[PDB]
């Protein structure tokens, strides 16, 4: 159900906003001056673009010196109720030279 | 007269940050709210080559 993220400052076409849209491991990434809808969902100056419970996915996102860094992990799990105890280490996926300020974010869901 | 820079910014640049924004800024106290004038000199100045 969970299929992307919005990152940026004003999130309202007055400036660039990092948009990630994903279907597990194929991805579109863009940073353009997007005008979103008021309730963001995926229906079941454009200066950068890039393209690539049973389960748990983990990520770390950090934005340093004009580069955006992503780390991840995938694993199956047994604790339906909550975030599981035990030890695991994420590994880097990508490092993007996007040159953008970020102070807000939001998750994107696939809806009917 | 085309080649361009922002004469002001309300926050200094982070290393390798970029900023396209066409805000007029407070060049003074008054919130000009889309007016250009005193308190609001629009920043995207250009060289005269
Ligand atoms: C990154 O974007 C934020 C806005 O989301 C900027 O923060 C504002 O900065 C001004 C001063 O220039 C303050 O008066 C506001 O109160 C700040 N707002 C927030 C939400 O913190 C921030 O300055 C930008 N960073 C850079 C380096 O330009
Ligand atoms: C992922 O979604 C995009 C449309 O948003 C599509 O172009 C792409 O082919 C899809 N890939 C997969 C693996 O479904
Ligand atoms: C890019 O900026 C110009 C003004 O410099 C503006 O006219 C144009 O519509 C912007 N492009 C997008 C995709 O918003």
């Amino acid at each position: 159900i969970i299929r992307g993220w919005i990152f940026g400052t004003t999130l309202d076409s007055k400036t660039q906003s990092l948009l990630i849209v994903n279907n597990a491991t194929n991805v579109v990434i863009k940073v353009c001056e997007f005008q979103f809808c008021n309730d963001p969902f995926l229906d079941v100056n454009c200066t950068f673009e890039y393209v690539s419970f049973k389960n748990l996915r983990e990520f770390v996102f950090k934005n340093i010196d004009g580069y955006f860094k992503i780390y991840s992990k995938h694993t199956p799990i047994n604790l339906v109720r909550d975030l599981p105890q035990g030890f695991s280490a994420l590994e880097p996926l990508v490092d993007l030279p996007i040159g953008i300020n970020i102070t807000r974010f939001q998750t994107l869901l696939a809806l009917h | 007269y085309n080649y361009r820079y922002r004469l002001f910014r309300k926050s200094n640049l982070k290393p390798f940050e970029r900023d396209i924004s066409t805000e007029i800024y407070q060049a003074g106290s008054k919130p000009c709210n889309g007016v250009e004038g005193f308190n609001c000199y629009f920043p995207l100045q250009s060289y005269g080559f």
